[PDB]
């Protein structure tokens, strides 16, 4: 639909690398 | 009905392609690039002119709303925090270091780390804690059916495949305790009201996901506040306790078809939606018994939206794709799964799960849904922008925020329970305690603040009037 095309327009580049590097310190 | 409340949100923080960057430095840049200092009596830690706290906590930037009295205002000043975070990151890009900093209003990296969105509620000290525990555990186990933000990956380490209702559920391990960073309890017991501890308990709730959806945040805060009123008044006669509540929390989250049945100690078998309906029915009876039709409009609205949401969840949850985060997110996720034949292990689904919470208006997926008219709003953007710099009028945040706006240069420090002035020609600092959350309001100090042209005049006028304006 129209909204999946809008999301496709803005998704982060290099999706697999982006997900693998999203690493956070533990918080509360 | 009113209730003093506030929301603390720890934001995820990402600084790609910067080998000098660490989480503490990046979080400090965010706090410092936006903006007096905090009165602990060493990390970046400021009070804003809307009465909020912006600071580095556990290597995350954190925004803590001013004290508010109702769930619409909680939504408003919490949404202002998202705008403050987005602007802070934009301003940090202008610092000499030049880092591009991304911030996420979520709760996990899907790799075993979790960070918190805490709700705070002011209660009578006299309410016995055993009743707080036994009535809140089943409510907190099940309210994720409308509070959940959605998550791709099952288990704390994310190794199981599939979708679940909540980001936080896999990180809870015990029923009751002090912890917030490990072995997390469904009911946290820390009781630090920053107010008269003979009068008040501050209930510190740690189990909720951060929500983007204003409807979800509204229901989260508003339904909890109604349940607390029933607990305070001893109104709940039923036993809602369930077998293995930590296991039930996870099992509810892991079943987005909403059919998993909790096993109540009294013998009943109820889905999470059905158990929520039992709390809603009691809340309706409570309000009818106490007030008749003399119910305030916001309480009526919370009850109506709570019931409507539960009815639609039991009918077809996907009709709530404009209201609830996990439904809005799942609708995108299933769209891609259908369009591109993706399994639940696909990295693109992980990216949607995370980027949904990106605070950028141009890149965050929730923000794109809003821009395209595909998400229902509760407040309007003009009011959100005003709440970034003006405090609520009906709590002590009013005094705190207006003092910083008007006499900021002469504010040495501030906290939830004090404002400390540094007056010219004085060797000693002037500590003004603000010990009652519902004093220090515009009705108490607004006219005084209007007519004072300097902080020296203000402290003079407040002298000996502490038990008038603030306690
Ligand atoms: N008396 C009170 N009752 C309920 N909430 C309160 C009270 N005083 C402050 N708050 C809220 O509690 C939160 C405290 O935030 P923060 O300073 O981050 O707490 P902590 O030091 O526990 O992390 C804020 O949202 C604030 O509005
Ligand atoms: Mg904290
Ligand atoms: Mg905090
Ligand atoms: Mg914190
Ligand atoms: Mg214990
Ligand atoms: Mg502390």
């Amino acid at each position: 639909d129209a909204i999946l095309d809008e999301i496709d327009d803005v998704l982060e580049e290099n999706a697999e690398e982006f997900v693998r590097s999203y690493i956070q310190k533990g918080g509360e | 009905m009113h209730r003093v409340m506030g929301i603390e949100t720890e934001y995820g923080i990402s600084v790609p392609h910067q080998p000098n960057a660490n989480a503490m430095a990046a979080s400090s840049q965010v706090v410092n690039a936006y903006a007096a200092r905090w009165d602990f009596e060493g990390l970046a830690n400021v009070i804003l002119t809307n009465g909020a706290r912006l600071y580095v906590d556990h290597a995350h930037p954190e925004y803590s709303t001013p004290e508010v009295t109702n769930p619409r205002d909680a939504v408003l000043w919490d949404k202002a925090g998202e705008r403050i975070m987005a602007e802070a990151a934009r301003r940090a890009a202008d610092l000499p270091m030049g880092w591009t900093i991304q911030l996420y209003k979520n709760n996990t990296d899907n790799k075993g780390a979790s960070y918190g969105c805490h709700e705070n509620y002011l209660m009578n000290r006299s309410t016995p804690f055993a009743d707080i525990v036994r009535h809140l555990i089943p409510f907190f186990v099940t309210r994720q059916v409308f509070c959940g933000a959605g998550r791709v990956g099952i288990g704390a380490d994310g190794r199981g495949e599939g979708f679940q209702l909540s980001q936080r559920a896999d990180f809870f391990e015990v029923e009751v305790g002090l912890e917030t960073t490990l072995k997390r309890p469904i009911i946290n017991t820390r009781d630090e009201p920053h107010a008269d501890p003979e009068k008040y308990r501050r209930l510190h709730v740690i189990i909720g996901d951060a929500n983007m959806s204003e409807i979800a945040t509204y229901l989260k805060l508003g339904t909890t506040a109604l349940v607390l009123a029933m607990i305070e008044d001893g109104f709940l006669s039923q036993d809602f306790s369930v077998e293995s509540p930590v296991g039930a929390l996870r099992a509810v989250s892991h079943d987005p078809t909403l059919r998993y049945q909790l096993r109540l100690h009294d013998g009943r078998r109820l889905t999470a939606v059905q158990l929520q309906m039992e709390y809603l029915e009691q809340a309706r009876k409570y309000v009818e018994d106490r007030f008749g039709t003399d119910v305030d409009d916001m309480t009526r609205d919370v009850l109506d939206r709570w019931e409507t949401t539960l009815v639609r969840l039991a009918d077809d949850p996907m009709q709530l794709s404009r209201d609830l985060d996990w439904v809005a997110k799942l609708s995108i996720l299933e769209g891609y799964r259908q369009r591109e034949n993706l399994p639940w292990s696909a990295h693109k689904l992980q990216l949607v799960d995370l980027q949904y919470h990106d605070v950028r208006p141009d890149r965050g997926l929730y923000n794109r849904l809003v821009a395209r008219g595909r998400m229902n709003l509760l407040v309007d953007e003009a009011a959100v922008r005003t709440a970034m710099h003006e405090p609520p009028n009906d709590t002590r945040a009013y005094f705190r925020g207006r003092c910083l706006a008007k006499f900021g240069a002469e504010i040495a420090a501030a906290s939830w329970d004090s404002v400390i002035f540094d007056l010219p020609g004085r060797d000693s600092l002037q500590r003004v305690p603000t010990l009652e959350p519902l004093r220090g309001t515009r009705a108490h100090v607004g006219d005084l603040l209007d007519r004072c042209r300097s902080a020296t005049e203000l402290v003079a006028a407040l002298t000996g009037g502490e038990n008038l304006y603030f306690q």
